[PDB]
RNA sequence: AGCAAAAGCAGG
């Protein structure tokens, strides 16, 4: 006899059993090799996407920069990031006409936050790119680095404590011709963006090569993303800032609002999918135009300090990475070759696919780091791109499509789910071809390979699969369910809090969460050796546990790390442990516990010796 | 505080039509919509347009699996053919440093013939692995009989092991200028690997690996009492689940893998410069006796300095085996089988007295794969998550909300079996077992081929459900899906078998 | 062994070894053993003060809502 | 009405095994924890084991660890007890009882209900 | 050691019988040395056959 | 030799 899980997937509904196609219960593949090849291929691809677009060299950089906007209309259905700014502006105009007062209110929220904000918040990031060592490093060291170099500079904003003056003086000394780095080299070094191959990319075969920005642009993107968070919060079609079960309800609510078919003489289909090349075919020029339109009738300085992000998006010279590691076959010897010399080396040592890639990029190499700005930086949490693409969905208000058919839905950073109506398959085909065309006229490229379309009731979006009324979700996988490794007092607390967060936010059912706590306490005891008092397992410690366990008066009322039982369950997870045990304990134990005489302070808590 | 140079960069960042920031700002602030979009649309080429089509019933051809050599196993430890030398139920207070429990179990078995190879490797040097195994046995007897009981033993350097791990195989870093004169150099042999064809062996391994073993293989402790309703529902679901799962052979692989990877990571973080012996030791409680430390097989860990987690560590692995090779020589092109004599199995009549062979293959795993093989209890948990998701879906479509409706009833409601001119149906037991083992093999044969296949089969199967329920689905480009699937089907047998399963599913579904 | 770190003040209160003899603390502050904890909780000063529920009595209020 | 009828007992030899069953009827079974309590002829009773509602929290006497295994099946509302390595001093009359509360540790082992039978070896 | 490890019930050592000759505390501390030596060797050394 | 992949390890 043969066996197959695919036939349980035959009968069973696909969306409910969809997790069976979620094989991520094991380590992600990762990139052992330097991502630089994938980087070169991504840059090759985007510059091929905009090859019709002209480029002109930027001043003081030496670098070709391509501006796809006002390029021609594309020729073929193969994607291409060709758009027209007028589309963007009329889109935003129809948006503000639809949502009056939203722009000014979000603008005022941006004013008050920039006035109240402080530098202290940004430094709690992960792996901002430093420029001194020319390598990605933590953010605290990054802030120390920039404030000390600024103390060396003629500016004094690091002493101010405020943030927008800090950004301004960053800009001022950034315009300086020397720090020990000349102006051209310094502007190439400030705009530089590490390549840093993607890790943990679940659901592909080749790698995206997420590139990351530096701290200096981080505050500008922070301000503009705060605006985006405000405006999307006041929006009803965003998917990113809306989250949890509220987002879960928002999905169902928009499909409710559009699936209600009054005078249902018209058939209806509801696309889902994934807009390929999102980080490539988009552009910062459209973002700058949007920004200029969004803060209409506002303080001019605010306009400028929020327009500064898309311009430095509009010219960026990311690195390539480490380089390669050539090797001798006969003599059997190898070396790493930093690609900073790659604009000098012959085209014979390499692999042929690699060779053709080099000659494609070798013209586009200035200081060795590749220059490009027809396309967005890979893997930023921009979400103003959602503010863009949602306007397309807003165009399908029947006032403004000005025809019988019309679209609407929601759209996160890469996923999208339209909902249309028209009197026939022919009319729906007409309107959806119109949409796809429009969406390309703004420079957004809906893939024709890994997308699809269907009657209403079933549609994917952001992995929150929505069958007719069921809203199963597989956004993020369960993580670890193991100890945090600090002490027997808080590790347990940390684990329970993590379990609570992931049952309240995500779809950790209680049926698995009790089992998770079960594995957690197993690991807790096996790590700190401290099984139950009333047991038969041996270790170092078990003497004192079998001693205290009879020493007590109330037996089950004991903390777990000393012989105690675990009274937790899904009812009482937010609370700590000793609150649940306190008045179930006798005064001897309780007096021994909470006492300042302990060196431990909470007596279970402590600091381990460093190693 | 723009300083103008930013106004320079800005004016250079804009579209070609507008040459300044200020004219741009004035245009935008003085902007209005005039219906440009319709002129743009009518202006456009009609070629640029996404045309729907009927994703018809007969359209999706059977995905063609790649052709080439047969698929070959790559697991870090064999799965069906292995066996375990029991310890026969030691006491409860006696802890054991694992070497001595292993040694006790190896000491239990007699039936060791002279070693002579049974399978020609066809590459490498088979005698050297024979002499490696010899070194192992000799080192073990010699340490334990006549030394001061070392907790952990690291082997002696020899021609055999040092060959099988290649401590000389490393080349050395050098500068560019000194070697640029050389022309032998190449960037790297960075290219696609050899194709592989599906075969029957992996299917048999899976069938055996879903099957019930006899022991219990996992315990589970107590937690705070149950008062609220949702607590009771969680309790009953998890109890059903673990009771059904515990008698798996998948769970056997789970605890085996976890102990193996924990031991290796302990060693590598704690010991790098030394060939270490470790057993594939696992703790299992007998259904009717005491805790039993099973000895699956020995390991000879190779030296491991992990400057990064991604780095590979190589080693050698010895796991005993009853079933002969040469019945399925395609399954291993990689093993190096020895003969180690007879083991006197007892059947209901007579005595079997089958020979005993050993599969001293070599390998190398990772740091990362070791971590994620340590965390397969998560994978068990994930199987539970999936089943619970199924049941909550059935509870949303029907307000009965009855877990008990499926967990225990004798009702043929789940097909997982394909037979000649037939389809078999099973209960939730076999299916929980199977989902688990699928996830375990995902954890064992994790490979980007799998993830690509998973996404693409997911999208196409979703389309096929949309089709089979008469939801008028459409797809713009389909052969893109097919070629990308064929791109991701490179060599991995598990991927290949999921693909043949997809195929036969298409056929028996008829979409 | 000796995961835990703590001051020299503990050295006065508790011995270097327990009844079985296995050690609670040793010098190269002094490293302390987890056994040292479970020796406190068997024998130590018993005091009926309720100052520590200064703020920990808050969580009891949240549990009264449950039960 | 609440009644607990037990069975499965009998004569055995020292060092053997036995599987005691307890059928309860008349109340909500899955809610209350259960207990085995034995009594030797001449000596007052002593609690043998206490088992939870989930069947996850189990507790035995200080002299029977490793030899016993208590469990329960909620379908037939029944209680199982596996006794292995029967010592001569475990020769007593065994009792199946239903705790006051649904807990195990909250309160000392005492019961408030009826009983069935128990064999001796 | 396994059998001594089995038993719990160790109070503090204090003499119960006056020897009336010799020095009782010294034998107390001898027994202390024994227990300490045994726990210390077995927990954290390379398993010496004879101590 | 191996691991595993459109690039790296096989110690520095």
């Amino acid at each position: 006899m043969d066996v197959n899980p695919t036939l349980l997937f035959l009968k069973v509904p696909a969306q409910n059993a969809i997790s069976t196609t979620f094989p991520y219960t094991g380590d992600p593949p990762y990139s052992h090799g330097t991502g630089t090849g994938y980087t070169m291929d991504t840059v090759n691809r985007t510059h091929q996407y905009s090859e019709k677009g002209k480029w002109t060299t930027n001043t003081e950089t030496g670098a070709p920069q391509l501006n796809p906007i006002d390029g021609p209309l594309p020729e073929d259905n193969e994607p291409s990031g060709y758009a027209q700014t007028d589309c963007v502006l009329e889109a935003m105009a129809f948006l503000e006409e639809s949502h009056p007062g939203i722009f000014e209110n979000s603008c005022l929220e941006t004013m008050e936050v920039v006035q109240q904000t402080r530098v202290d918040r940004l430094t709690q990031g992960r792996q901002t790119y430093d420029w001194t060592l020319n390598r990605n490093q933590p953010a605290a060291t990054a802030l120390a680095n920039t404030i000390e170099v600024f103390r060396s500079n003629g500016l004094t904003a690091n002493e101010s404590g405020r943030l927008i003056d800090f950004l301004k003086d960053v800009m001022e000394s950034m315009d300086k011709e020397e720090m020990r780095v000349n102006k051209r080299s310094y502007l190439i070094r400030a705009l530089t963006l590490n390549t840093m191959t993607k890790d943990a990319e679940r659901g592909k075969l080749k790698r995206r090569a997420i590139a990351t920005p530096g701290m200096q642009i981080r505050g500008f993107v922070y301000f503009v993303e705060t605006l985006a968070r405000s405006i999307c919060e006041k929006l009803e079609q965003s998917g990113l800032p809306v989250g949890g079960n509220e987002k879960k309800a928002k999905l169902a609510n928009v499909v409710r609002k559009m699936m209600t078919n009054s005078q249902d003489t018209e058939l209806s289909f509801t696309i889902t999918g994934d807009n390929t090349k999102w980080n490539e075919n988009q552009n910062p020029r459209m973002f700058l135009a949007m920004i200029t339109y969004i803060t209409k009738n506002q303080p001019e300085w605010f306009r400028n300090v929020l327009s500064i992000a898309p311009i430095m998006f509009s010219n960026k010279m990311a690195r390539l990475g480490k380089g390669y590691m050539f090797e001798s076959k006969s003599m059997k010897l190898r070396t790493q070759i930093p690609a900073e010399m790659l604009a000098s080396i012959d085209l014979k040592y390499f692999n042929e696919s690699t060779r053709k890639k080099i000659e494609k990029i070798r013209p586009l190499l200035i200081d060795g780091t590749a220059s490009l700005s027809p396309g967005m930086m890979m893997g930023m949490f921009n979400m103003l791109s959602t503010v863009l693409g949602v306007s397309i969905l807003n165009l399908g208000q029947k006032r403004y499509t000005k025809t019988t058919y019309w679209w609407d839905g929601l759209q996160s950073s890469d996923d999208f789910a339209l909902i249309v109506n028209a009197p026939n398959h022919e009319g729906i085909q007409a309107g959806v071809d119109r949409f796809y065309r429009t969406c390309k006229l703004v420079g957004i490229n809906m893939s024709k390979k890994k997308s699809y379309i269907n009657r209403t009731g079933t549609f994917e979006f952001t992995s929150f699969f929505y069958r007719y009324g069921f809203v199963a979700n597989f956004s993020m996988e369960l993580p670890s369910f193991g100890v945090s490794g600090i002490n027997e007092s808080a590790d347990m607390s940390i684990g329970v809090t993590v379990i609570k967060n992931n049952m309240i936010n995500n779809d950790l059912g209680p049926a698995t969460a009790q089992m998770a706590l079960q594995l957690f306490i197993k690991d807790y005891r096996y790590t700190y050796r401290c099984h139950r008092g009333d047991t038969q397992i041996q270790t170092r410690r078990s003497f004192e546990l079998k001693k205290l366990w009879e020493q007590t008066r109330s037996k089950a009322g004991l903390l777990v790390s000393d012989g105690g039982p675990n009274l937790y369950n899904i009812r009482n997870l937010h609370i700590p442990e000793v609150c649940l045990k306190w008045e179930l304990m006798d005064e001897d134990y309780q007096g021994r516990l909470c006492n300042p005489l302990n060196p431990f302070v909470t007596t279970h808590s402590w600091i381990p010796k460093r190693n | 505080e723009i300083t103008g140079t930013m106004r320079r960069l800005a004016d250079q960042s804009l579209p070609p039509n507008f040459s300044c920031l200020e004219n741009f700002r004035a245009y935008v602030d003085g902007f209005e919509p005039n219906g440009y979009i319709e002129g743009k649309l009518s202006q456009m080429s009609k070629e640029v347009n996404a045309k729907i089509e009927p994703f018809l019933k007969t359209t999706p051809r059977p995905i063609r699996l790649p052709d080439g050599p047969p698929c070959f196993q790559r697991s870090k430890f064999l799965l069906m053919d292995a066996l375990k030398l029991s310890i026969e139920d030691p006491s409860h207070e006696g802890e054991g440093i694992p070497l001595y429990d292993a040694i006790k179990c190896m000491r239990t078995f007699f039936g060791w013939k002279e070693p002579y190879i049974v399978k020609p490797h066809e590459k490498g040097i088979n005698p050297n692995y024979l002499l490696s195994w010899k070194q192992v046995l000799a080192e073990l007897q010699d340490i334990e009989n006549e030394e001061k009981i070392p907790r952990t033993k690291n082997m002696k350097k020899t021609s055999q092991l040092k060959w099988a791990l290649g401590e000389n195989m490393a080349p050395e870093k050098v500068d560019f200028d000194n070697c640029r004169d050389v022309s032998d150099l190449k960037q790297y042999d960075s290219d696609e690997p050899e194709l592989r064809s599906l075969s029957s062996w992996i299917q048999n391994e899976f069938n055996k690996a879903c099957e019930l073993t006899d022991s219990t293989w996992i315990e589970l402790d107590e937690i705070g009492e149950d008062v609220a309703p949702i607590e009771y529902i969680a309790s009953m679901r998890r109890n059903y689940f673990t009771a059904e799962v515990s008698h798996c052979r998948a769970t056997e692989y789970i605890m085996k893998g976890v102990y193996i990877n924990t031991a290796l990571l302990n060693a590598s973080c704690a010991a790098m410069d030394d060939f270490q012996l470790i057993p594939m030791i696992s703790k299992c409680r007998t259904k009717e006796g005491r805790r039993k430390t099973n000895l699956y097989g020995f390991i000879i860990k190779g030296r491991s300095h992990l400057r990064n987690d991604t780095d590979v560590v190589n080693f050698v692995s010895m796991e005993f085996s009853l079933t002969d090779p040469r019945l399925e020589p395609h399954k291993w092109e990689k093993y190096c089988v020895l003969e180690i004599g007879d083991m006197l199995l007892r059947s209901a009549i007579g005595q079997m007295s089958r020979p005993m062979f050993l599969y001293v293959r070599t390998n190398g795993t990772s740091k990362i794969k070791m971590k994620w093989g340590m965390e397969m209890r998560r994978c068990l948990l994930q199987s539970l998550q999936q089943i619970e998701s199924m049941i909550e879906a059935e509870s949303s479509v029907k307000e009965k909300d009855m877990t008990k409706e499926f967990f225990e009833n004798k009702s043929e409601t789940w097909p997982i079996g394909e037979s000649p001119k037939g389809v078999e149906d099973g209960s939730i037991g076999k299916v929980c077992r199977t989902l688990l083992a699928k996830s375990v093999f995902n954890s064992l044969y994790a490979s980007p081929q799998l993830e690509g296949f998973s996404a693409e089969s997911r999208k196409l199967l979703l389309v096929v459900q949309a089709l089979r329920d008469n939801l008028e689905p459409g797809t713009f480009d389909l052969e893109g899906l097919y070629e990308a699937i064929e791109e991701c089907l490179i060599n991995d047998p598990w991927v290949l078998l999921n693909a043949s399963w997809f195929n036969s599913f298409l056929t028996h579904a008829l979409r | 062994k000796y995961p835990i770190t703590a001051d020299k003040r503990i050295t006065e209160m508790v011995p270097e070894r327990n009844e079985q003899g296995q050690t609670l603390w040793s010098k190269m502050r002094v490293m302390v053993s987890p056994l040292a904890v479970t020796w406190w909780n068997r024998n130590g000063p018993m005091t009926s003060t309720v100052h520590y529920p200064k703020v920990y009595k808050t969580y009891f209020e949240k549990v009264e809502r449950l039960k | 009405q609440v009644q607990l009828q037990e069975s499965g007992g009998g004569m055995v030899q020292p060092g053997g095994s036995l599987r005691l069953s307890c059928l309860a009827s008349g109340f909500t079974f899955s809610n209350y924890a259960m207990t085995w309590v034995r009594q030797a002829p001449g000596k007052g009773p002593e609690w043998v084991s206490m088992v939870s509602n989930n069947g996850a929290d189990t507790t035995y006497t200080d002299s029977v660890k490793g030899r016993f295994t208590i469990s329960r099946d909620n379908a037939k509302n029944t209680l199982y007890l596996r006794m292995n390595n029967v010592k001569p001093e475990d020769s007593a009359v065994y009792y199946c009882a239903k705790r006051r509360y649904g807990g195990i540790w909250t309160g000392q082992p005492t019961d408030y209900d009826y009983l069935g039978q128990g064999t001796v070896t």
